[PDB]
RNA sequence: CCGGGCACUCUAACGGGACUGCCCGCGAAAGCGGGAGGAAGGAGGGGACGACGUCUGGUCAGCAUGGCCCUUACGGCCUGGGCGACACACGUGCUACAAUGCCCACUACAAAGCGAUGCCACCCGGCAACGGGGAGCUAAUCGCAAAAAGGUGGGCCCAGUUCGGAUUGGGGUCUGCAACCCGACCCCAUGAAGCCGGAAUCGCUAGUAAUCGCGGAUCAGCCAUGCCGCGGUGAAUACG
């Protein structure tokens, strides 16, 4: 019943991140769901290239918020104490709850 | 057409709504 | 047959024939409609003589149509005029009133172009 | 086409006659992109050449297109000397483009309030012989009879 | 439009329900263009400001609704050639 | 029990069930001509069946989202196609002929920056 | 832009109305994105440096 | 909707997959044609990507910056105005001139993005804009949301018109310290020019051009018909 929502602009360190949890709870303890991908929120920026005026001829960017889910059933401590102090993220956003 | 706000397609048009396009659903 | 002032409107519709008055159209002629209770799909060309003066006395007496209506609109601009007013103004060089640009077409407010050297 | 030979569109057949030569036509009746109204129209046409004419409408429809192909036309060309006007035949693709042209514009041209009901008479008359469409393909024939004098400078 | 509301700037809301009840009424430059006018403000003379100077306008009760910035245009025309 | 194929067409995506019946077609609950009642290009939307020669062999039940109607269609289109190989797969031998075996790559083109819709371009100017 | 006016940017008082976005990097008024509070030049200026988390270039 | 499963659709990461690698023909090879493959070919379709350089190209008003120049002002604050001026002239556009069309009613099928200083379902008030109330959502989980054309049904009957809605009159809604100059929107009245446009001239080769709606950035609000994008339906035609 405790949900884990996994957000970060890089998949290539997202995956790689709730990838370990999946270890730190299945070998640690009991059941959890395997990893969903939450579709992809993107901001996008499109601006003219140059700093005067050529309205034709923009660049654009975008900017990549994705999001990885994965849920646990059953509690053990030995799970939470590895989800307390056994973090190891960097630019990866990490949420918990009850529900 | 378009540009009579003084029906649905033309209120649809500008993007507004009234006795001429009720917002129901 | 005649309503307010001369105006004699026929066959076509009721409902759409009423338009043809001035200071009516559209909503305040489906309005009178069922507000004596008439068929709006009927044509003016056949209908109770009755509910000829049943539709004439009621639209006449309602709302002000053609003749003191357009005086009174005469009446509200020479009031918005030679108050000396901004609206009055615009109305007095017969240009636009309300916002908009005149360094481009004006056309309808402005009549036709009449055009200069460079 | 500068380097290539230009390969031809290829149509998907009708679905009631079953046929290439009427989705063609269908497609020039098209307005902006609808094509359902662009077949609900020809279709209700081809109800119209049934309560009115005791044929078969899909096999006048063959025939007024046979009456409307040109058979010659006339292209410009560019000589030593001036820019002028010589007559040649009308490829097969051509006719069949040229005529299936011809009767939506001639069709589109008759009076009649309803759309379908134009293609009708047309489709009909231009069966007949008779059509506008025809005469357009016609007077196209004769530049060509009128320029036979050119007729030496062609590709 | 407005309608709870009617604004009027009260800089000089002041000096018109002062001349009112002082007894005495006079010549008044203000700056507001933004406000309404009347009730009180009839028979008053004030002068509004166009971008460029003060200007005098007259005031009846026929102004009424009216920004106090309508009487005092804000360009100069004339015409062309 | 049944029979399935995939298939979709430009943003619209058709699942397609087939069990033998009467010739019944269902589409996300409705009867054929109800849901596609008054489209014109309707019935090319299952073509290999009849060119297969099952008429009335078949019924459906079809699920559809996406896209429109009317591409929604060729999308079906490649259910029964993709449905009909499967039972007795000696049906790719007339049906890939007939084209009803591929996808149709055609998609909207999107939009570039300093043109207008994708390839039309502004009004050329000079003075 | 000139420096008094950088600066009035952020005296944000007076008439909640006034307050208007400027670059906070360039001091430039127009076209600033509510998201970085860059103007455009600079946004295209440090994506390209990379130092715009997770923002790339994009395309398709 | 519940149980249940995720199998499918999908969501999103990782791969696979076509390389003229196979057959016949040509050919000295490279390559070209042609066939069978296959979801796909002959660089599959579309981006992103722009050689040495040119235009003493553009930008000292994004910024930086040498030089020159002002210092109770060429700096600095404010109130009000102007950038919105109108005899006219040009570019880019939007809406049209209607019956493959207008209107009203019912009925369907998208994608991409946005939103808990916001998006606001739903109930009431109001013709309506909107206003009271007021639940859910840090959001594949609630909301923007109705997609529209289409479909069906009925109406208009060729008329400067149920076409077209420019101008103007009165009445209001909202934002905002404030809408005279200069806001957008709703309603009643008003209904102009316009019956496919002189010489001339633009775009587009396919899921393109037409046409139809939808989202976002900026943003209090908005003069957006603009711009960057999304999908729906979907032509014509290339002899050369
Ligand atoms: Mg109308
Ligand atoms: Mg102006
Ligand atoms: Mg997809
Ligand atoms: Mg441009
Ligand atoms: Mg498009
Ligand atoms: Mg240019
Ligand atoms: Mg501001
Ligand atoms: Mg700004
Ligand atoms: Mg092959
Ligand atoms: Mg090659
Ligand atoms: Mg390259
Ligand atoms: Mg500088
Ligand atoms: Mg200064
Ligand atoms: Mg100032
Ligand atoms: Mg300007
Ligand atoms: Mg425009
Ligand atoms: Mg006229
Ligand atoms: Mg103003
Ligand atoms: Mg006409
Ligand atoms: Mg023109
Ligand atoms: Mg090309
Ligand atoms: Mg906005
Ligand atoms: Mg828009
Ligand atoms: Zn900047």
């Amino acid at each position: 019943k405790i949900r884990i929502k996994l957000r970060g602009f890089d998949h290539k360190t997202l995956d790689a991140s709730a990838q370990k949890i999946v270890e730190a709870a299945r070998r640690s303890g009991a059941q959890v769901s395997g990893p969903i991908p939450l579709p992809t929120r993107v901001r996008r920026f499109t601006v003219i290239r140059g700093p005067f005026k050529h309205k034709d001829s923009r660049e654009h960017f975008e900017l990549r918020t994705h999001n990885r889910l994965v849920d646990i059933i059953n509690p053990n401590r030995k799970t939470i104490e590895q989800l307390m102090t056994l973090d190891l993220p960097t630019g990866v956003e990490i949420e918990i709850k009850t529900v | 057409g378009k540009g009579d706000r003084r029906t649905r397609r033309g209120k649809i048009w500008r993007g507004t709504y009234g006795k001429y396009r009720p917002r129901k659903k | 047959a005649r309503i307010a002032g001369v105006e004699i409107p026929r066959n076509k519709r009721v409902d759409v024939a009423l338009t043809y008055i001035y200071g009516i159209g559209k909503a305040r002629a489906k309005e009178a409609l069922e507000k004596t209770g008439i068929n709006p799909a009927t044509r003016v060309k056949d209908l109770t003589e009755a509910e000829v003066v049943r539709l004439r006395e009621y639209v006449e007496n309602t709302w002000k149509l053609e003749g003191e209506l357009r005086a009174e609109v005469a009446a509200n601009i020479k009031r918005l005029m030679d108050i000396g007013c901004y609206r009055g103004l615009r109305h007095r060089r017969g240009l636009p009133v309300r916002g908009q640009r005149t360094r481009t077409n004006a056309r309808t407010r402005k009549g036709p172009r009449k055009t200069v050297a460079a | 086409a500068r380097r290539r030979r230009a390969e031809v569109r290829q149509l998907q057949p009708d679905l009631v006659y079953g046929d290439v030569l009427v989705t063609a036509f269908i497609n020039k009746i098209m307005r902006d992109g609808k094509k359902n109204l662009a077949a609900r129209i020809f279709y209700d046409a081809c109800k119209i050449i049934q309560e009115k004419t005791g044929q078969e409408p899909l096999k006048v429809f063959k025939q007024a297109v046979e009456n409307v192909k040109p058979r010659m036309e006339v292209r410009s060309r560019r000589v030593g000397g001036a820019n002028y006007q010589v007559p040649m035949e009308v490829s097969p693709r051509r006719q069949q483009s040229l005529a299936l042209r011809w009767l939506v514009q001639a069709a589109n041209q008759r009076p009649e309030r309803r759309a379908a009901v134009r293609i009708a008479h047309e489709l009909m008359d231009a069966a007949e012989g008779k059509g506008g469409a025809v005469k357009k393909k016609e007077d196209v024939e004769r530049m060509a009879e009128a320029n036979r004098a050119y007729a030496h400078y062609r590709w | 439009s407005l309608k709870k509301g009617v604004f009027v700037d009260d800089h000089l809301l002041e000096k018109v329900l002062e001349l009112n009840a002082k007894g005495e009424k006079r010549l008044i430059k203000t700056w507001s263009r933004r406000s309404t006018i009347v009730p009180e403000m009839v028979g008053h003379t004030i002068a509004v400001y166009n971008g460029k100077q003060h200007v005098p306008v007259y005031i009846t009760e026929n102004m009424v609704g009216h920004k106090l910035g309508e009487f005092a245009p804000t360009r100069t025309y004339r015409g062309h050639g | 029990e049944q029979y399935y194929g995939t298939g979709r067409r430009k943003e619209a995506v058709a699942r397609v069930f087939l069990r033998p019946g009467n010739g019944k077609v269902t589409v996300n609950g409705q009867d054929f001509n109800e849901y596609f009642q008054g489209l014109v290009r309707a019935v090319a939307a299952l073509e290999p069946l009849r060119a297969v020669d099952a008429l009335g062999h078949f019924d459906a039940y079809i699920t559809v989202r996406g896209g429109g109607k009317s591409g929604q269609i060729d999308a079906i289109k490649l259910g029964i196609a993709r449905a009909l190989v499967q039972y007795n797969p000696d049906y790719r031998a007339k049906l890939k002929p007939l084209g009803f075996l591929t996808r149709d790559a055609r998609v909207v083109e999107r939009k570039k920056y300093g043109k207008h819709k994708a390839r039309r371009a502004p009004q050329y100017s000079k003075r | 832009a000139r420096k008094a006016l950088i600066e009035k940017a952020k005296r944000t008082p007076k008439f909640k109305v006034r307050a208007y976005t400027r670059c906070v990097r360039c001091g430039r008024a127009r076209s600033v994105y509510r998201f970085f509070g860059l103007c455009r030049i600079c946004l295209r200026e440090l994506a390209h440096k990379g130092q715009l988390p997770g923002v790339r270039k994009a395309s398709w």
